[PDB]
């Protein structure tokens, strides 16, 4: 399809075991807001947009419920065919020009299922964004990291062992 | 947000038109069910309208919806006494995919059974109690201001085989019947054995 | 349909109280309201499906639980008198446009089990005047001194329950409308064809279903314990 | 405030299983043509879809025939999904999106930078970076002493920061002859008049 703007309204995602969920609202690639499911709270990417509009998280919670339902019935319907894993890839780039003495973003794609864990060679800690929908029904997710001077570790089931992108 | 039903209770004679009202603040609202509740029972959906239409008419009942002023009105015509209930008015913004329904506080309905009736007062044997029966429903009863006199609100009997609608109220204390309803406005041509 | 459970409960302040709801509608959404005069129906807890619960407008004091698609349940972990009311349970479909309610539960939270008194029931026989001016015969029933207002009244002519010609008052009456623990009386009415009453082979029964304490309660007082029970008064025909 | 309404997922009657729904709204010429498309995904396979251009639930796979032939019966489900083209798409575009995304405008921050250290008369590379702007229409032209240079110019692709700001870097292969004035000339729908930032030889 070809258009001028594309709202990706009401993205529901569920997967058991563990009943993991997500409910989100995209409009032209960027995420308007998600609904935090445990806090039952709509969390806007842009706070300013939060002051200028509103979304009732209950609609997200009901929809996720319907989706848990459909997931169960369908999991039966197929003689319980399981999900195929997918090798993920990352790319790291900086948000503004990086001048020695002055945010670092990690962009992972071909994510599936929606379970990745995102990481001087020591543990460090950041903002992470909800999963974004691709056309191939895998996902991409972004992790920020807030002083440069003289990496990204990803753990997934499609990965035999993890990988890092220095 | 809130939904306000007026008047908090309404009394109508048999055959007259009950007119129950409701007004909501939130203009997002587009579904308006009315739930009827009968004593001892849970409430159940009477009749619903959606903001697209201005009236859903279901035989005896009709909802009138005003989008501009944000006002409802439920009309019951030729009302029988089986309509004496509490009526609640609900609204939801269905686009909100909430689940929640917003319930107005409710009007409480009294349908006055229409009735050549000889109003009387009798005394009954203990195996004492005063019994003011066969009063036209136009008269209103009132429990004495003086205490220890237990005068109850009016009541409607309908003996199936032989018609018959009949009003009745019982006084008792621990004390004579010609005084029992003196604190009340009785018909000038009652009967006192 | 929607059967709540129990439909009458009497419990003390500080003790746990568990309402229960069962719904046979293959519905997904369940709801727990309470009805109070002047504040109408107010939502307390609800549930989109097995395992999730959501807080309605008044979740204070009560915890919910949805362990089944058919079963929602309230839990008054620590009871308070302010919790005494008519509780209600409902259910509906996803995006459904109808709420399917249960019948009701009458809950009395009390400080003292002392004030729970069964009803005293008494049957007054019709005045012969009424029988010789209208040719009808109104028996009258009096259930008295009972707390709380958890009663239901029936007539019984010749062993069968009658409605044709019956009236019972709308809500009971406080014998001393100034004591918070005031006991109640309720007055009913049976009218019968005079010639059906002067037949002394007919008998007229006044039955009262009183809902009170339970076979799992402790009683610490000299008098009889006010079990949930059935109290009646009977009369017969005359000349 | 204003109203972000989501669509109403119609419902169905070590391992892992994934299920996904979405309601896509393709607008052109504002609302002069809206197309609504609704997709159901089990395990990366779209199996049912409501495409407004059809007007009915069509199955994308064998798993889809049951749910599509089902939802097409009960119109309490169909006519609702059919009209979501206004209750969700149209309503959302003409409502909250205007007060937010269709209203966001952030002007670019533009900075020239000489990647290898300056050595006059030696060849070097200028980097006009352009950061932090919305929407994504932007045009960045280079000038070597006031004359558009398209030769030896390489811009990146557009870069989604994902926080509603883009990025583009534009490289010029050039060589500092003294007194020369390179200017990065940036044109954006958030700019009343184009931006020009200069770098003197």
């Amino acid at each position: 399809i070809e258009a001028d703007h594309v709202g990706t309204y009401g993205i529901s995602v569920y997967q058991s075991p563990g009943d993991i969920g997500q409910y989100t609202f995209e409009f032209d690639g960027d995420e308007l807001f998600y609904v935090d499911l445990d806090k039952k709270e709509t969390v806007w990417m842009l706070p300013e947009f939060g002051q200028l509009a509103s979304f009732d998280p209950q609609g997200g919670l009901q929809n996720i419920a319907v989706v848990k339902h459909n997931l169960g019935v369908l999991t039966k319907r197929s003689n319980s065919t399981p999900a195929t894993n997918e090798a993920p890839q990352a790319t790291v780039f900086p948000k503004s020009p990086v001048l020695l003495g002055q945010t670092l973003i990690c962009f992972v794609d071909n994510i599936f299922p929606p379970v990745i864990n995102i990481t001087n060679s020591k543990s460090v800690a950041v903002y992470e964004t909800s999963f974004f929908v691709n056309r191939d029904y895998s996902f991409h997710k972004l992790s920020y990291l807030t002083i440069p001077s003289d990496d990204c570790k990803v753990e997934h089931w499609g990965l035999e062992e993890p990988v890092l992108k220095h | 947000q809130q939904v306000r039903q007026s008047p908090q209770s309404l009394t109508v004679w048999e055959g007259e038109t009950a007119i129950l009202n409701c007004s909501y603040e939130n203009s997002a609202f587009d579904y308006f069910p009315w739930y009827q509740q009968f004593p001892g029972e849970g409430p159940a959906l009477l009749i619903a309208i959606r903001s697209v239409s201005d009236k859903k008419e279901d035989g005896r009942f009709t909802i009138f919806f005003n989008k501009r002023e944000k006002k409802l009105s439920l009309h019951i015509t030729d009302s029988q006494p089986g309509d004496s209930a509490t009526y609640f008015c609900a609204a939801s913004d269905t686009g909100a995919n909430t689940g929640k329904l917003t319930f107005g506080h409710g009007t409480i309905l009294r349908v006055h059974p229409n009735i050549n009736p000889d109003p009387a007062v009798y005394q009954l044997r203990d195996s004492s109690v005063c019994l003011f029966t066969d009063f036209d429903s136009q008269t209103n009863v009132s429990q004495s201001k003086d205490s220890d006199v237990y005068i109850t609100d009016k009541c409607v009997l309908d003996m199936r085989s032989m018609d018959f609608k009949s009003n009745s109220a019982v006084a008792w204390s621990n004390f004579a019947c010609a005084n029992a309803f003196n604190n009340s406005i009785i018909p000038e041509d009652t009967f006192f054995p | 349909a929607v059967t709540q459970s129990p439909r009458n409960k009497v419990a003390v302040t500080g003790g746990k109280v568990t309402l229960s709801c069962n719904q046979t509608n293959n519905h997904n959404n369940m709801y727990w309201y309470r009805q109070d005069t002047g504040h109408g129906l107010r939502l307390i807890h609800y549930s989109y499906g097995a395992g999730s619960t959501e807080k309605g407008d008044i979740p204070d004091g009560y915890k919910a639980s949805r362990p089944s698609q058919e079963n929602f349940s309230l839990i008054l972990e620590l009871a308070t008198p302010s919790q005494t009311s008519v509780y209600f349970c409902a259910s509906g479909d996803f995006w459904g446009d109808t709420l399917y309610f249960g019948a009701g539960t009458r809950l009395s939270v009390l400080e003292d089990l002392k004030n729970v008194f069964p009803p005293e029931v008494a049957v007054f026989e019709p005045s012969e005047a009424e029988i010789s001016h209208t040719q009808k015969a109104t028996l009258v029933c009096l259930a008295t001194g009972f707390y709380p207002d958890h009663v239901e009244l029936s007539w019984w002519v010749n062993g069968k329950e009658v409605h044709s010609g019956v009236c019972t008052d709308p809500q009971p009456l406080k014998e001393q409308p100034a004591l918070n623990d005031s006991r109640y009386a309720l007055s009913s009415r049976l009218r019968v064809s005079a010639t059906f009453w002067q037949n002394p082979r007919n008998h007229f029964r006044c039955q009262v279903q009183f809902y009170g304490l339970s076979e799992n309660d402790e009683w610490t007082q000299d008098r009889a314990k006010p079990v949930t029970q059935i109290v009646s008064a009977e009369a017969w025909g005359r000349a | 405030r204003v109203s972000y309404y989501g669509p109403k997922t119609s419902p169905v009657q070590e391992r892992h299983f994934v299920y996904q729904f979405m309601g896509e709204c393709y607008f052109t010429n504002g609302t002069q043509r809206i197309r609504y498309v609704t997709r159901y995904i089990y395990n990366r396979e779209e199996y049912v879809r409501y495409d407004s251009d059809v007007g009915e639930h069509r199955a994308v796979t064998e798993l889809g025939r049951p749910d599509a032939e089902y939802w097409n019966s009960q119109p309490e489900i169909l006519e609702r999904t059919r009209a979501e083209l206004d209750t969700v798409c149209r309503h959302n575009y003409e409502g909250p999106e205007t007060h937010t995304s269709l209203r966001r405008l952030e002007q670019p921050n533009v900075v020239i930078s000489l990647s290898r250290t300056e050595a006059l008369n030696h060849h070097n590379t200028l980097v006009c970076s352009v950061t932090d702007f919305y929407p994504a229409k932007i045009k960045v032209r280079w000038f070597r002493n006031g004359q558009e240079e398209t030769v030896g110019v390489s811009s990146t692709q557009l870069i989604r920061n994902g926080d509603w700001t883009f990025q583009v870097l534009v490289m010029l292969e050039m060589t500092p002859r003294r007194g020369e004035v390179y200017t990065c000339h940036v044109e954006h729908p958030s700019l009343k008049s184009p931006i020009t930032v200069e770098w003197r030889a």
